[PDB]
């Protein structure tokens, strides 16, 4: 508590309620969602490698294929594993970063919410922030809530030590969201190859001729 | 309540599809009578006879299990993704009633994951069922990828504890199918798909936020998930939606929903009642349990 120039306004009390709420949703919910979803990407890429292997075991539907025909299917299967595996070193790095980044994001937001609560306490109600729930808990939402407080920020007032932890929450949440995207762009790049291999397995089990299985593999890429 | 359910005790008969149509009523009627405890009002001596008919339906169904662990109406017919998922759904609920082979059930679950789940999490039907009346609201086919993926994923979630140790790809399959449903939920137009995908997502704690708002808002008069068309589909959808409300532990919205389902006075029946009979009694027996 330090002396200031202006009285706190309704738009200043609401900005404080939103920053505490955003930090609470990041520390208790968002952080875990970004970690789980980033780490699942590497598991889907590995599943498509394991799954193509199981289809490769069936070349030993599949029994109707001639000796020359099985080599074509095997080649298509081996080239899909090449394209899927190519995306695994980026999706594994994303999931390894999202393990360390989650604990920094969860910690910084928890500290920013214990001092921000004491900044309200007579205490500010914060019931209108829960009603105006838009479910946007990104680093950009945390930033615009900080930007809105910085405009209505009275220079009687209180100190801003909570702001140092909140600034770290925004910085680390951007890093955590960047790891999610690095693994999202790897998962999506793996899809073309895994779709080609899925389309071949269906055409081979439906006993379609060789021209049909090759045409279906080409259309799924 | 039990005096009107005597017609549900059916002797199963027929090929791979007809066996599950005939099996369905007996299975869910035993399950409803155990939960609601109406065996004294129905006939106590009749429980053992009903279990033998369910075992009879189970054993006759194994004549249609293919070398691939998948099911079809006849052995020389291409396997059905819907039929296999439905068999998994009835056997998952009959584990407490009769002895179910775990390899039979978990082979079907593994076939669904390895053969029929697309890389994007969507379950694919490459050989539809001949009896289109046994699939219910799925028949319209409007949003096929969304509704069929909710159906198969509900069957996998019900078989999860049984097959977690035998099907290593089951956990990741469930989340991948739930990813697709969650991503395309807000764009659903049919009240039937809102209720079947709502329940599929509720089973894994992802029916929340805007998804939970759209689910509760598609309910006409806060009691039913009505689609302009078939009254059988509306009972089926409101049953899937009641199972999501109980899963959400939302015992505030539940009373007028159960009231509407009871007001329908639906007791199952023959032609076209496969999904409405299975789902109206699964949801009412679960409401009594919770």
């Amino acid at each position: 508590r330090v002396p200031g120039d202006k009285n706190l306004t309704k738009e200043g009390a609401a900005a404080l309620c939103k920053m505490k709420h955003l930090a609470d949703k990041v520390a208790e919910k968002r952080s875990q969602e970004l970690k789980d979803r980033t780490q699942n990407f590497a598991g889907y890429i590995e599943f498509e490698l394991y799954r193509i292997d199981y289809w490769l075991e069936k070349l030993n539907g599949y029994a109707k294929l001639s000796d020359s025909d099985i080599e074509k299917v095997k080649e298509i299967f081996d080239k899909a594993k090449d394209g899927i595996a190519k995306q695994l070193p980026e999706a594994k790095k994303a999931g390894e970063d999202a393990e360390k980044l989650h604990t920094e994001v969860k910690e910084a937001a928890a500290n920013a919410r214990g001092q921000d609560l004491d900044d309200h306490k007579s205490a500010i109600d914060c019931s209108s922030t829960g009603y105006e729930e838009n479910y946007d808990w990104s680093a950009n939402a945390l930033q615009v809530a900080l930007n809105s407080w910085e405009n209505v920020k009275p220079k009687c007032t209180m100190t801003e030590e909570w702001q140092t932890h909140y600034k770290e929450t925004v910085k680390k949440l951007k890093e955590l969201e960047g790891a999610h995207e690095k693994g999202r762009r790897a998962h999506d790049a793996m899809l073309g190859y895994a779709n080609t291999a899925y389309a071949v397995n269906t055409k081979v089990e439906q006993e379609k001729p060789l021209a049909e299985v090759i045409a279906a593999a080409k259309e799924a890429g | 309540d039990a005096e009107r359910l005597k017609h549900l005790i059916v002797t199963p008969s027929g090929a791979g599809e007809q066996n599950m149509i005939g099996m369905t009523p007996t299975v869910i009627a035993v399950h409803y009578l155990d939960e609601t405890e109406q065996w004294e009002k129905f006939g106590l001596e009749k429980r053992q006879g009903a279990l033998e008919l369910i075992k009879k339906g189970y054993t006759q169904q194994l004549a249609f299990r293919q070398p691939s662990s998948a099911f079809a109406a006849f052995v020389k017919r291409a396997p059905s993704t819907w039929l296999t998922a439905y068999v998994v759904k009835v056997f998952s609920l009959a584990v407490n009633l009769i002895a179910i082979d775990s390899q039979v059930l978990c082979g079907a679950v593994k076939w669904l994951i390895l053969e029929k789940q697309k890389p994007d999490g969507v379950f694919q039907e490459d050989a539809p069922v001949i009896h289109q009346e046994m699939i219910g609201g799925l028949r319209n086919n409007n949003e096929k990828d969304m509704a069929l993926t909710a159906f198969v994923l509900i069957s996998l979630q019900e078989a999860k504890d049984i097959c977690e140790e035998q099907v290593n790809s089951l956990p990741g399959s469930i989340t991948k199918a739930g990813d697709f449903l969650e991503a395309n939920y807000m764009n659903l137009q049919r009240s039937y798909t809102v209720a079947i995908a709502g329940y599929a997502l509720a089973q894994m704690g992802r029916l929340k936020g805007p998804l939970l708002n759209k689910f509760l808002t598609t309910a006409k008069d806060k009691n039913r998930w009505e689609d302009p068309g078939k009254q059988l589909y509306n009972v089926e959808a409101t049953s899937y939606a009641l199972l999501a409300l109980l899963q959400l532990k939302d015992f505030d919205f539940v009373p007028p929903v159960v009231r509407w389902l009871n007001e329908q006075r639906y007791y199952g029946g023959g032609y076209g009642s496969t999904q409405a009979t299975f789902m109206v009694f699964q949801a009412l027996a679960q409401y009594q349990k919770d």
